[PDB]
RNA sequence: UGGAGAGUUUGAUCCUGGCUCAGGGUGAACGCUGGCGGCGUGCCUAAGACAUGCAAGUCGUGCGGGCCGCGGGGUUUUACUCCGUGGUCAGCGGCGGACGGGUGAGUAACGCGUGGGUGACCUACCCGGAAGAGGGGGACAACCCGGGGAAACUCGGGCUAAUCCCCCAUGUGGACCCGCCCCUUGGGGUGUGUCCAAAGGGCUUUGCCCGCUUCCGGAUGGGCCCGCGUCCCAUCAGCUAGUUGGUGGGGUAAUGGCCCACCAAGGCGACGACGGGUAGCCGGUCUGAGAGGAUGGCCGGCCACAGGGGCACUGAGACACGGGCCCCACUCCUACGGGAGGCAGCAGUUAGGAAUCUUCCGCAAUGGGCGCAAGCCUGACGGAGCGACGCCGCUUGGAGGAAGAAGCCCUUCGGGGUGUAAACUCCUGAACCCGGGACGAAACCCCCGACGAGGGGACUGACGGUACCGGGGUAAUAGCGCCGGCCAACUCCGUGCCAGCAGCCGCGGUAAUACGGAGGGCGCGAGCGUUACCCGGAUUCACUGGGCGUAAAGGGCGUGUAGGCGGCCUGGGGCGUCCCAUGUGA
């Protein structure tokens, strides 16, 4: 079956297109803790609506473009800027462990 | 020193400037219909069109044009006379188009 | 590279081949010579451990 | 190949008789009745309270060169044999009794395992009917083990089969004394055969 | 085309040929589409062949294609005999 | 159904902790030694360079010529064209040359592994279903003539064949534009317009067969895309301009920023981006109690490369090892007047190296291509050849034989040991000699039945007269390591911190079981040792399964970011988690 994934919405700063960041729970393989994951899609959106805090989802698609083969399925509960701010912090600390 | 299987390579050269000539053809055809589609004259550019049309869907008994080739070509074809006569133009020979 | 045995026959220009394996008295040299190989003879009337010091095997009466 | 010379000298290193000769280590000695102590020029001095180590080598050794066989084919069994389930050890000498050059040994168409060799080597043993010129062979229940046609005379088979007479043979075997057939009935268990052996001290001597 | 022909085994101067479907394109001892049986042209062993009928006929309603030798056995294996 | 420990820090103790050994493994190598067979396996290094040969051709059931034959048309001088059969050699056309063989360089990546997607696609030969195969033209080799060359050869002028090329017709059907219908990512269908096909050759011919043509399915083989998994260095911390998204085109079997325009300014990274280093990945393999660790060599699947790079052609499929063009380097021929070549194919040569083979036989078998079929090619493959490289099987013999010779050892000079060992007496008797001698082969083909089914008949063996069978038939290679402790095996002499051994602890200073020889013993055996490397022991990176007061180890102390973790009751959801079922895990 096309592979199906929930994610959340940080990006719609491209021409019909929106960044989704989705994240998995599996234990590790050697120490068997359960841990995050997590991989930014770039998500199809045509009549471009969805958009930041978004937590939708989207299924595999046909190459759309170099780096888009992911179209957006339905909203799962917009309003959900909170997840867009620990993401924002991470790339906002990225500043701060320059080895300068 | 050799095999005499280098046939192959000199007869695909006859092949080459076959299909070779046979293609240089409908660019420069298919060129026509698009130049004429643009200005007006449907009822000459639609003869153009169908004879296009042929080159291409003829070429498909040899190794030249196959598959869905000479079908990517009219289908960006007479959908692109059709996109430019409607500009003006008005048609006059559907001789290719099931208007 | 030591030389084990008892007496050899290596000059300047010898050729030899390494055998690997340290000594310990003697601090920094970690490598034997094997005997009774290109320019290293095996030694001379060795009757016991004959495998190492690359002597062959002698006549005994006759 | 298979071992070659002093065998009584064997037969007084581990300290117990072994009867690898046919009458001598089982007339009045394996040379030992004599001198019952080790070869070597140390033989007449005490000895060392043997380690854990070396208990498991002799006692090792000491079966080994029961059978006369290599540590190549020796080793080999005993893995086969642990390789398996139950017991092993049991299991071990049962792989041991198979034998082709042993059963003739038992079946007493020889006295000796290393005279039982060169009978089969030479193929003058059969089983079920065929030439098996080959010690290494190992039998199973029912087997049938005779003696070839251009063989089933030679004074040597007479004695050895006559001598076999006033004698039995294992709980596993039977010997037709009188047609010089005899047939391996089952896998003799620990019990049915006794030996100076213990068998636990070389499991224990594999286990390094 | 794909074919039904023998792929040696066993060892040096000791055949068991396997009998399979695969493609013609692919090396005898290859990896092949479908093993239907085998053959000891040695005749050391009650069970020197064996098919499946059932599974054998039907690559050939799809088309399929023995060996000048792999039909012999085919053949020669009661496959063949249309029957009425 | 699976787990052993030992040596070394002290005068001694306990602990920590490192070094060391016993174990198994290997595409191995080196020393000493070396008899047989079988089955494996054998350039790991210079993906350095290669003389010679071989490794892909085939069809006269597509065409015309070549001479040669060949039975022989028929007549104005060495035969004639007439025939057919051929035999064919080249030429034209058809199929294969994209499979099969080698190599591991490159690649840290959708390359691979595992699970899926394609409503975004191709697929020759093969199978099944429907329809067709109507006519009309033409070209280039061959061949004759001409030029240049040493060659490669080359160009030039003029004829000719077809399953070669062209046009028209026919359309069962297919293709595309628009509307419509259903479905719904370009899937199916509908209507209308326009476009699209063909090949004959052989006959026990007048009927079959071998093919041609378009379509819808089958099958097989693919391409593309996606989820998860995939090493070392953060002493590489910031990376990016086709860069990220868009629009519209070009492009392909088709998606795609693949390519090109323009629009916007995005895209990626401590969940480690970018960068350097190493590496082909998996099935497996080795070790380990296990979990793990190591590994990817033979065999099998995938990928990549074919002197270094670039490129496109032909084609169903290649950007093609033994095909082409261009550049580079290297090398070879030459009458130098100029051209040729690509072993990481099979063998062999050369260099490099501690080191890795026959320039063998055969298409008999199996597989592959061509063909109606005989039949043809096949360094794929089947075998044989060389190397104790490995595992396995086998031999150098067996019984008897002394209170136990000689010799050599010790010795308290009484004696002890080598030692049933030998000798010696009988017994068998591997090798060798003679005869016999294969299984591996059956089909294709041929006759009968219709070439279907069936039955019957016939053909062919490289290995090789080899395995094996009979009988004759000779007592017939034994070597290597160790014997201070770990660790199995002790004495004499020589030596005197010298010569020397040595994995660790340590041995040698005139009494050395530790050096060197001898006697003797322990351990293995066509092997025994050594070196190197992987796992083990090491629980010594500790997930299973450890530590930080003094043994190595708590940040100098707070605050706090991300992150990890989180209290009692109840409900929805059921992600994690758990059961069952099913597919896949060749
Ligand atoms: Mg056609
Ligand atoms: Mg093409
Ligand atoms: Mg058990
Ligand atoms: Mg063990
Ligand atoms: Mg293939
Ligand atoms: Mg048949
Ligand atoms: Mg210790
Ligand atoms: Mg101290
Ligand atoms: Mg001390
Ligand atoms: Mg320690
Ligand atoms: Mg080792
Ligand atoms: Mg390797
Ligand atoms: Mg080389
Ligand atoms: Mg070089
Ligand atoms: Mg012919
Ligand atoms: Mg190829
Ligand atoms: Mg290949
Ligand atoms: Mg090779
Ligand atoms: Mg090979
Ligand atoms: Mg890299
Ligand atoms: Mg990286
Ligand atoms: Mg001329
Ligand atoms: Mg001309
Ligand atoms: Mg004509
Ligand atoms: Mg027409
Ligand atoms: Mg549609
Ligand atoms: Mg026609
Ligand atoms: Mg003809
Ligand atoms: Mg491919
Ligand atoms: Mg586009
Ligand atoms: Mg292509
Ligand atoms: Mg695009
Ligand atoms: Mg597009
Ligand atoms: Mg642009
Ligand atoms: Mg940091
Ligand atoms: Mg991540
Ligand atoms: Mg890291
Ligand atoms: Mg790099
Ligand atoms: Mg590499
Ligand atoms: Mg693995
Ligand atoms: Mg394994
Ligand atoms: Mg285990
Ligand atoms: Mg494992
Ligand atoms: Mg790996
Ligand atoms: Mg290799
Ligand atoms: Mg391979
Ligand atoms: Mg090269
Ligand atoms: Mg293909
Ligand atoms: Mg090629
Ligand atoms: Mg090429
Ligand atoms: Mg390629
Ligand atoms: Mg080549
Ligand atoms: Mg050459
Ligand atoms: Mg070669
Ligand atoms: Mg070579
Ligand atoms: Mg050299
Ligand atoms: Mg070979
Ligand atoms: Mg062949
Ligand atoms: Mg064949
Ligand atoms: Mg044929
Ligand atoms: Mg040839
Ligand atoms: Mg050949
Ligand atoms: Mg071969
Ligand atoms: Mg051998
Ligand atoms: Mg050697
Ligand atoms: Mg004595
Ligand atoms: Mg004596
Ligand atoms: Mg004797
Ligand atoms: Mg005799
Ligand atoms: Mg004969
Ligand atoms: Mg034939
Ligand atoms: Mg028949
Ligand atoms: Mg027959
Ligand atoms: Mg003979
Ligand atoms: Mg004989
Ligand atoms: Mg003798
Ligand atoms: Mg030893
Ligand atoms: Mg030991
Ligand atoms: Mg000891
Ligand atoms: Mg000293
Ligand atoms: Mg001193
Ligand atoms: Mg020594
Ligand atoms: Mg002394
Ligand atoms: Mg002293
Ligand atoms: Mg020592
Ligand atoms: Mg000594
Ligand atoms: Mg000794
Ligand atoms: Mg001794
Ligand atoms: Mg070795
Ligand atoms: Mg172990
Ligand atoms: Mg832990
Ligand atoms: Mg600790
Ligand atoms: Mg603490
Ligand atoms: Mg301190
Ligand atoms: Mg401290
Ligand atoms: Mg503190
Ligand atoms: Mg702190
Ligand atoms: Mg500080
Ligand atoms: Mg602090
Ligand atoms: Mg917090
Ligand atoms: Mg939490
Ligand atoms: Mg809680
Ligand atoms: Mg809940
Ligand atoms: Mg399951
Ligand atoms: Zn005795």
């Amino acid at each position: 079956p096309k592979k199906v994934l929930t994610g959340v919405v940080v990006s719609d700063k491209m021409q019909k297109t929106v960044t989704v960041l989705v994240e998995r729970q599996f234990p590790h393989p050697l120490y068997g803790k359960v841990i995050k994951r997590s991989k930014k899609y770039l998500a199809h959106d045509p009549e471009e609506k969805y958009k930041l805090g978004d937590v939708v989802e989207i299924i595999e698609s046909r190459p759309i473009s170099k780096r888009k083969r992911f179209r957006v399925l339905r909203l799962v509960e917009s309003g959900r800027m909170d997840l867009v701010e620990k993401y924002l912090i991470r790339r906002q600390n990225y500043e701060s462990l320059s080895k300068r | 020193r050799n095999l005499s299987a280098l046939k192959r390579h000199r007869q695909s050269l006859k092949r080459r400037l076959r299909n070779k000539a046979k293609k240089s053809a409908i660019k420069t055809l298919s060129k026509k219909a698009i130049q004429l589609a643009q200005e007006g004259k449907a009822e000459e550019a639609l003869k153009i069109m169908r004879k296009a049309e042929s080159l291409i869907d003829k070429a498909a008994k040899g190794s030249t044009l196959h598959k869905n080739a000479a079908a990517r070509r009219k289908s960006r074809l007479m959908r692109k006379v059709r996109q430019l006569l409607e500009a003006a133009g008005a048609p006059l020979i559907g001789g290719g188009l099931s208007a | 590279a030591y030389i084990p045995g008892e007496g050899h026959n290596l000059q300047e220009h010898s050729v030899v081949l390494i055998r690997g394996g340290r000594v310990k008295d003697l601090p920094g040299v970690r490598y034997h010579i094997v005997r009774g190989v290109y320019d290293a003879a095996g030694v001379k009337d060795r009757k016991k451990s004959r495998s190492k010091y690359g002597t062959k095997k002698p006549k005994e009466a006759a | 190949g298979r071992y070659i010379g002093p065998v009584c000298r064997l037969c007084r290193r581990e300290g117990v008789k072994l009867y690898l000769k046919g009458e001598r280590c089982y007339s009045p000695k394996c040379a030992m009745e004599r001198r019952p102590y080790p070869p070597g020029q140390h033989g007449q001095k005490r000895a060392r309270r043997p380690s854990d180590y070396a208990v498991r080598l002799r006692e090792k050794q000491k079966l080994r060169r029961i059978y006369g066989i290599s540590e190549r084919q020796f080793r080999n069994l005993f893995e086969e044999a642990s390789k398996k389930k139950g017991v092993t050890g049991s299991v071990f000498l049962g792989l041991l009794e198979s034998r082709l050059d042993n059963v003739v040994y038992r079946l007493g168409f020889a006295v000796s395992r290393r005279q039982a060799r060169q009978l089969v080597r030479h193929g003058h043993i059969t089983v079920n009917g065929r030439r098996v010129d080959l010690p290494s062979y190992r039998v199973r229940p029912g087997d049938e083990i005779a003696v070839a046609e251009k063989s089933r005379n030679l004074e040597l088979i007479r004695q050895n089969l006559e001598a076999m007479k006033g004698r039995k043979v294992g709980p596993w075997l039977s010997l037709d004394v009188e047609g010089m057939k005899g047939k391996f009935l089952r896998l003799p268990d620990r019990e049915d055969l006794a030996l100076p052996v213990n068998e636990q001290l070389v499991i224990e001597f594999y286990s390094r | 085309m794909v074919k039904i022909r023998l792929a040696r085994f066993g060892s040096k101067h000791n055949p068991h040929y396997r009998i399979v479907v695969t493609d013609a394109r692919r090396k005898r001892d290859g990896k092949y589409i479908e093993k239907i049986g085998y053959y000891d042209p040695r005749k050391t062993t009650p069970d020197w062949l064996k098919v499946d009928v059932e599974r054998a006929r039907y690559w050939l309603s799809v088309g399929a294609q023995p060996t000048d030798t792999a039909r012999r056995l085919l053949r020669q294996a009661g496959v063949f005999r249309q029957e009425a």
